């Protein structure tokens, strides 16, 4: 919207082509990771942490 | 990865008058959320965005406010560029383009669009 | 009466009545022109115009005819841009 | 000048069918192609069941190509592709349809239990109509030679007539053949010769069908419709996004099933459309026509023959019927396990900090922003969202005087929600006052509630002002308070009471609120002594105000420091001499009676403290030896048990009857358990000894256990007396009684063997609680969906006559006197007085007025009362006629809510009603409201005369009874089987008894009258709460009996139609107009019909409402046939199209409305 | 649990979550009865329309809330909306005719 | 007679509307998903009078049906296989000849074949 691109003008721009979908600790409850795990598909890229 | 893509079109597929949890009752068509409607909080601060750039372009002059406004292309649908511009204002180009700098230059101190950028 | 509002049903009968002229009266301390007629005293104006009620102030007809000078108000006193536009198309 | 064309306010809704036309003109286009989406772009097909042209785009703004992207071009459509760019939303109300080749039947008006497109044409339904339109057996359309007009032949008929006659009688078969039967059927000729016809010379031999068929068709052709519109040749479309094939979690779409129904039928229909272009086998056309018969009546309603399957699923296919024919989740809502809050107020809810947070969000958001704070609504969110402790201030703000409503599950009556004022607590669960913590029937196992918050202003009033506790103090049900202190409190009281003789008692004498410092400083005791102290006691009486009377009584510490807590009015002292019982609640009613709300309401908090408080220091356990055994248990049990001995040893040689000497050694067993029972409870009652001065002296048992039983907190005879005494006879799976009772009891061990006994008896107490509980409120629903529409209206009509009521008594051979079913009654007129004057005429009985009525003795036992039986009101009930009964003492408010609150009231106690000459319980309820006849019905003298054997047996027959005198006779039709009860030659009166069994309430209602019959219900329905001891008003039950009489049947001549059964609203209302419009005998007389619940609630003005509860299929058919509409006064129809409701805070709307709707 | 405003169906614009807050609080036919016996008109009102599947309702009102104004503007649910449209789809027609 | 008498006085009335017992007492293939609805619909709702509109009604399969008509076999050998064949040929000759006839078919296409070479 044009009061939105005014807006991010002011501000800088950075208007990335990718949105956000990560994954959070839902609103309330409080832990400790006790363990982490991925499980990649196979023929994928193999991460770091991974 | 061509035979990946054409498992992707496999079956009619699913219906929505699927059981699921059997409830009472449960029917897949249920669970299923509708994306294409915006959140009501996101449609307030929408319109509270337009008050706040219509009471923000106040604050400036006719040959800025103006110029800020037909440049970026608010409040009179079809955008223009610094030609179209330059010409209904005399001065071409470079001259409008300064003045269109100097609005962004007195935004740096009002808290609004600020905290509306998020 | 923020417990009752049972004193505000002797003053008018029929407790939906009563809920509908305070809500009217709260609709116009809430929105446009306040000025409540009882202290506020930290109150809504869900329960101010219940107050006012007891008070024996602001009823049905009250607020009826003061919206009747409301009208000879805004009406009379700027008749001069009505009647300048009556003359508009002859 | 008005004649607007825009979407504003509508007064009412048409139903009716749909022409071919009509269909054309909600199309916005025609679906042509069986595609959906795109196997590739997922992009919308161009004549498919999801265009964009015809329907609506995807996308907000921008077209279907791209041409046209932003609000440019909002009202043009694209040049490439008519992609009309205006929103998505319009995707969702765009109709569109199919124009199918050949005609096909609407399976609704085709096989839905009348064949309406065959009783309006006279013709079999799965006979002849599906034989002659399946292809099958040719039918004619008219012939003026050997053939008659609607006759049924083969094709070898067909070709045998074509060649006798021909060219001059033809008549197709199939569905187009069925459309030039009804297009020239006549619909306006037929009414009249069938009018001609069916009159001439017949009896009760043929007017059943003639009567019959001619409303039928008299109501079709004025209700505008044309039977061509009956089998549809344009199939309208459904929106796409109401049934839209939307993309799941990668990949894998869901679609609905409307899709496949409308891609078959589509398929089917253009392969018919191609057939009738290529080669044309009559075989092969014929087939596919009824392919798509099969496709079609398979996308309106499956139902029904067969169920097409396909999808893949083994389960059928949901069809658009199956859509609309058989919970409403909503915002700013919530819910938790409760918890109980001693220290709120009765107009107070504990409600979680987190939880009030997020409920009020939009409202913190606005008024942050109103103060400061927050820059912007979003600066708000993020200032919220990071709980900034500020803002915790600011909802302590917007939760001030915003009430929250509070609801739990099981909701039997209007208690079931109800407002309080928002205090936040810092916790995660919900707390609740104590006081109303039965009213929603709510115990602490960890049963949890839901909040909702009032947004609308008058919103957030209704709740202040109707469903705030403090305006819910009694119940609507009975006259008496609710909220009334229970448990704990009660057990307080109880303690603050129970006067012990000495023990740091002696009659120090002082004043009242000292008292309390003479308890606080030790020395004395509290449950003494009595001692004496000066109380300043305040009376009113004729001019009101209050009167002082300083005495000196002899009461004890408790009733002394208590004596505080009361209001100023009341008889004082006198109230908490008693003790903690029942009189506990008895205190908080007159006080309400005499003082009002707030005094009343201020009390009750006051009391519900000191209960707490007392009942704390008093500190009540329940140790073992709490539950002291009687000592001679053993001795009765060895006696019960030798006498017994003795009896099987008598059967062992004869002599009694063996037969059943089960039953007689029962008793034995029985008279034991009462024995060991009353010795148990006169020990446990008195005991102790003290030692008052001189010692020796007895009281009651300060035994804790007891000190619960006698003062209500849950403690009562049977469980006290299977605590210690015995476990009485216990039942057996068959329905008998085992002769070997728990001899055994709780305080004692249990014997595998006998507790594996009361595992029957407790498997069979869950079981059938779960069946009551639910049976309770399947019976409510039948209640509601009958008298959720009679609502209190035009004030206070004129009227004198209503039931003469009188005490219940069964004191005819068991005594047994009601007298208070009489209060908050409006007199019928002066009900007279031992000499003169007395009572006024429409002098409402008041609480104090009632008690007035006990000072003209005993001998004034019978007042003539106006009740909502009778009332000559029209379509609702007069306030006078009804009563008062409410949580508010004064009469019902004009415009509540009378129905609703009648069945809640009736069908609430239903789950403690035990099911099974006497039925007894909620199924004896049931059957009385039903008005069912019984097993073994009674008969009645219609006319009085002279009873006379009419020809022993001589029929047929089985006895005939005749009692003929004045003029003209009467043949009543005995059985043989049972009875009599009068001789012959004798006498009778007009509705005598002459088979002393089960009375019908249809007989009684037909000839002993409505006072009587009514009179009947209540006081036989009352009896099963009697049993039960569940207190309920019969005003409630005088509801449902009002409508439950609601229509009758008129028998002379008149303007109506004779045989027709109609409502006596239209009766009246039309004999009222009439006597003075032009003539009285243009008019006949009605009679007055008895139909129960169900049968009652079947009929009803609005198809809406109908179409809510019974088989919509069925209602909305019939409805659509004849040009019906809802104009509009139901709630329930006014529920489901989401207006204001015609009740209560509505009602003046309507009314304004109402009558705004008598200009045109 | 505790909602004010999130997600909705899509086929029925019925409040429902599980993926960020939580879908709202179920009233019914036992409730609907307590409010009509009441006499709670508005409260019924709303609670059938703008406050659970008033498309624009919800926002028209939601706007009224943040701007302190209340009141209401409700309008035809579309819980009822669709049963027109599935009626209408059918060879039966009903129309909702002005006076 | 049979299903009415039974019926009627039977289904007096029932007490729990006794489903399972009259559908045997009925005639013709069983197992049918058709006259399920039309018993269901008759025994409660408008009683009495609604049981006086059943028999008066009272006085199936798309496959089923298709067979029927198929019945009519009228099948064929090599000689009617031919026969019929050379019906066809003859009726097409004739029509073809009947065009040879128009002179104006001759020119048309003789019209439309400068057109082809006209390209
Ligand atoms: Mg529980
Ligand atoms: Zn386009
Ligand atoms: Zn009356």
């Amino acid at each position: 919207t044009p009061e939105e691109k005014l807006l991010r003008a002011i501000f800088g721009e950075k208007a990335s082509d990718v949105k956000d979908s990560s994954l959070r600790v839902p609103n309330g409850v409080s832990g400790t990771v006790i363990d982490v795990q991925v499980f990649t598909r196979d023929g994928v890229e193999k991460d770091k942490r991974a | 990865d061509k035979i990946r893509k054409v498992l992707k079109i496999a079956k009619e597929p699913i219906s929505m008058e699927t059981p699921i949890g059997d409830d009472e009752d449960s029917h897949l068509g249920d669970f299923i959320e509708d994306t294409t409607l915006e959140l009501p909080l996101d449609s307030a601060t929408t319109e509270s965005l337009r008050a706040a750039t219509h009471d923000v372009l106040a604050g400036l002059t006719a040959r800025e406010a103006k110029v800020l406004r037909m440049r970026f292309g608010i409040d009179m649908n079809t955008d223009y560029t610094l030609e179209e511009v330059g010409k209904q204002f005399d001065v071409t180009r470079e001259r409008i383009r300064q003045i269109e700098a100097k609005a962004l230059r007195k935004l740096r101190h009002p808290s609004r669009s600020e905290v509306l950028r998020s | 009466a923020r417990v009752t509002v049972q004193d505000a049903v002797e003053k008018i009968g029929n407790r939906f009545d009563l809920v509908l002229v305070a809500a009217r009266r709260a609709r116009q301390m809430q929105v446009g022109g306040k000025d409540p007629l009882v202290p506020e005293e930290n109150d809504k104006t869900t329960v101010i115009a219940l107050r006012e009620i007891e008070e024996g102030l602001i009823n049905n007809q009250i607020l009826d005819v003061r919206e009747r000078q409301e009208q000879q108000e805004q009406e009379a006193a700027e008749l001069q841009a009505v009647t300048a536009i009556a003359e508009g198309r002859r | 000048l008005k004649a607007q064309t825009k979407t504003e306010e509508f007064d009412a809704i048409k139903i009716a069918l749909a022409s071919p036309d009509m269909i054309r003109s909600w199309s916005f286009g025609e679906v042509k192609k069986p595609e959906t989406i795109n196997y590739r772009t997922f992009k919308p097909e161009r004549d498919g069941l999801f265009c964009a042209r015809i329907f609506g785009p995807v996308k907000d703004y921008e077209c279907l190509c791209g041409k046209y992207k932003r609000l440019k071009h909002r009202g043009v459509i694209c040049e490439k592709c008519g992609v009309e760019v205006t929103q998505t939303k319009v995707r969702r109300e765009r109709m569109g349809h199919i124009e199918l080749a050949s005609p096909t039947a609407h399976i609704w008006f085709l096989k839905s239990l009348p064949s309406r497109i065959g009783l309006l044409l006279d013709m079999p339904l799965r006979d002849i109509e599906r034989v002659l339109y399946f292809e099958s057996y040719v039918v004619i359309e008219g012939g003026m030679t050997n053939l008659e007009r609607q006759q049924i032949l083969t094709e070898e008929q067909y070709l045998d007539a074509l060649e006798e006659f021909g060219d001059e009688f033809d008549a197709k078969m199939g569905a187009e053949a069925i459309q030039a039967l009804l297009k020239s059927m006549d619909l306006e000729q037929e009414c009249e010769q069938l009018r001609e016809e069916l009159n001439e010379t017949n009896s009760e031999t043929k007017r059943k069908k003639l009567t019959k068929r001619i409303k039928l068709l008299e109501a079709f052709v004025q209700s505008g419709n044309k039977p061509e519109w009956m089998i549809l040749t344009v199939l309208p479309v459904l929106p796409p996004d109401l049934r839209p094939l939307v993309p799941l979690d990668g990949g894998r779409f869901a679609t609905s099933d409307l899709n496949d129904l409308y891609r078959r039928v589509i398929n089917r229909n253009n392969r018919l459309k191609r057939l009738l272009d290529l080669a044309a086998p009559d075989i092969i056309v014929r087939n596919e026509k009824r392919m798509l018969q099969e496709a079609v009546d398979a996308l309106l309603d499956n139902g029904r023959r067969g169920r097409a399957i396909t999808g893949s699923n083994k389960r059928p296919l949901k069809s658009l019927a199956d859509m609309i024919k058989g919970g409403k989740r909503v915002d700013y809502s919530g819910r938790s396990v409760i918890t109980v809050g001693p220290y709120l107020r009765l107009h107070q809810c504990g409600l979680p900090k987190k939880m009030a947070l997020e409920l009020f969000k939009p409202f913190i958001y606005g008024k942050l922003e109103l103060r400061g704070l927050a820059t912007t609504i979003k600066a708000a969110k993020k200032m919220v969202e990071r709980e900034e402790a500020v803002v915790w201030d600011i909802l302590d703000e917007v939760i001030r005087e915003h009430p929250v409503l509070l609801n739990r599950a099981p909701t039997l009556h209007r208690l079931g929600i109800q407002a309080f004022e928002p205090v936040l607590i810092e916790g995660k669960a919900i707390q609740l006052h104590p006081l109303v913590c039965a009213a929603y029937n709510a115990d602490f196992d960890g049963d949890q509630m839901a909040v909702h918050v009032p947004l609308t202003l008058e919103a957030q009033l209704e709740a202040r002002a109707l469903m705030m506790s403090t305006n819910n103090i009694l119940s609507p049900a009975n006259g008496e308070p609710i909220i009334v202190p229970s448990q704990d409190v009660v057990l307080g009281l109880y303690y603050m009471t129970r006067d012990c003789v000495n023990a740091k008692g002696e009659g120090m004498v002082l004043t009242g609120p000292k008292e309390a410092e003479r308890l606080y400083r030790s020395g004395l005791a509290s449950l003494h002594a009595r001692v004496k102290v000066r109380i300043t006691e305040y009376e009113k009486d004729a001019n009101g105000e209050l009167v002082a009377k300083t005495s000196l009584k002899d009461t004890t510490v408790g009733r002394a420091i208590l004596w505080m807590i009361v209001p100023k009015g009341l008889p004082y002292s006198i109230v908490n001499q008693a003790l903690g019982k029942k009189a506990i609640s008895k205190m908080l009613n007159t006080c309400y009676r005499i003082l009002g709300l707030k005094p009343t309401v201020i009390f009750a908090d006051q009391i519900m403290y000191t209960g707490f408080a007392y009942a704390a220091r008093s500190g009540a356990s329940v140790g073992i030896d709490d539950m002291v055994i009687p000592e001679k248990k053993h001795e009765i049990i060895s006696e019960a048990e030798a006498e017994v001995a003795e009896i099987q040893e008598q059967f062992q040689s004869g002599l009694v009857t063996a037969g059943e000497r089960y039953n007689k050694v029962i008793d034995i067993w029985a008279a034991a358990n009462d024995r060991v029972s009353k010795a148990m409870m006169d020990n446990l009652q008195t005991e102790t000894v003290i030692n008052r001065d001189g010692q020796e002296e007895k009281q009651v048992s300060f035994n804790s256990i007891y000190m619960m039983a006698d003062s209500g907190a849950r403690g009562s005879a049977a469980q006290i007396r299977q605590l210690a005494g015995m476990r009485g006879l216990m039942a057996k799976p068959d329905g008998s009684i085992i002769e070997t009772p728990i001899t055994a009891n709780f305080r004692e061990g249990l014997n595998v063997l006998q507790y594996f006994i009361s595992t029957h008896g407790a498997r069979k107490g869950l079981a059938d609680t779960a069946l009551k509980t639910a049976n309770s409120g399947y019976l409510t629903r039948r209640l509601v969906d009958v008298a959720q529409d009679l609502v209190v209206t035009e004030d206070d009509c004129g009227t004198h006559e209503g039931i003469m009521m009188t005490p219940v008594i069964e004191g005819g051979d068991v005594k047994e006197p009601l007298r208070d079913r009489v209060l908050g009654r409006v007199t019928a007129e002066d009900v007279l007085k031992p000499g003169t004057a007395d009572i006024l005429v429409p002098r409402n009985t008041l609480l104090h007025e009632q008690w007035c009525d006990l000072l003209e003795e005993n001998s004034v036992d019978a007042v003539k009362v106006r009740s909502v039986v009778s009332c000559d009101t029209d379509f609702g009930v007069c306030a006078h006629c009804y009563g008062r009964d409410l949580a508010r003492g004064h009469i019902i408010n004009k415009g509540e809510a009378i129905g609703v609150i009648a069945a809640q009231s009736i069908g609430e106690p239903g789950t403690q009603l035990t099911m099974r000459d006497i039925t007894g319980g909620l199924p004896r309820v049931a059957d009385l409201f039903e008005a069912r006849r019984p097993k073994e019905p009674a008969i009645l003298a219609e006319i009085s005369g002279i009873v006379s054997f009419g020809k022993e047996t001589k029929g047929k027959r089985r006895l005939v009874i005749t009692p003929v005198d004045g003029s003209d006779p009467y043949e009543e039709m005995i059985p043989k089987w049972r009875q009599l009860n009068v001789f012959e030659g004798e006498r009778v009166e007009r509705g005598d008894v002459i088979s002393d069994g089960p009375e019908a309430p249809h007989d009684i209602l037909r000839l002993r009258g409505v006072h009587a019959v009514t009179r009947y219900i209540v006081n036989e329905v009352q009896d099963v709460y009697r049993l039960q001891g569940v207190k309920i008003n019969d005003k409630h039950i005088e509801v449902i009996v009002r409508q439950m009489l609601r229509k009758a049947t008129i028998v002379n001549a008149g303007s109506s139609d004779f045989l027709e059964g109609e409502q006596v609203e239209y009766s009246r209302v039309k004999i009222a107009n009439r006597e003075l419009e032009a003539n009285g005998k243009v008019g006949a007389t009605y009679s007055r019909d008895l139909l129960g619940i169900t049968k009652a609630s079947l009929a009803t003005e609005s198809f809406i409402s109908a179409a809510s509860f019974q088989e919509t299929t069925r209602v909305l058919t019939e409805a659509a046939v004849a040009g019906k509409r809802d104009e509009l006064r139901g709630l329930k129809e006014n529920v489901i199209v989401g207006r204001l409701i015609p009740a209560g805070t509505g009602y003046a709307y309507h009314q304004d409305r109402m009558r705004r709707r008598a200009a045109g | 649990h505790a909602r004010s405003t999130g997600s909705y169906s899509l086929v029925t614009q019925q409040p429902l979550g599980g993926k960020a807050q939580f879908g709202g609080q179920r009233f019914g036919e036992m409730e609907v009865w307590a409010l009509e016996a009441y006499g709670a008109a508005y409260t019924l009102q709303e609670m059938l329309t703008v406050k659970s599947d008033d498309v624009n309702g919800r926002t028209k009102m939601y706007k009224n809330i943040v701007d302190g104004n209340h009141q209401m503007e409700p309008g035809m649910p579309e819980s009822f909306n669709v049963l027109l449209k599935e009626i209408r789809s059918l060879g039966i027609n009903i129309e909702l005719e002005d006076e | 007679q049979s299903q009415l008498k039974l019926l009627v006085t039977r289904g007096k009335e029932q007490g729990y509307l006794t489903y399972a017992e009259v559908n045997d007492h009925l005639p013709e293939d069983i197992v049918d998903s058709d006259q399920i609805e039309d018993i269901i619909q008759m025994i409660n709702d408008m009683g009495i009078q609604v049981m006086e509109e059943a028999p008066d009604a009272d006085d199936t399969d798309p496959v089923r049906m298709y067979m029927r008509e198929m019945g009519t076999v009228e099948l064929l050998t090599r000689e009617g296989e031919i026969d019929i064949a050379k019906r066809i040929e003859d009726g097409i000759n004739q029509v073809q000849c009947s065009v040879a006839e128009y002179p104006e078919a001759i020119t048309y296409l003789l019209e439309q074949y400068d057109r082809v070479e006209a390209e």
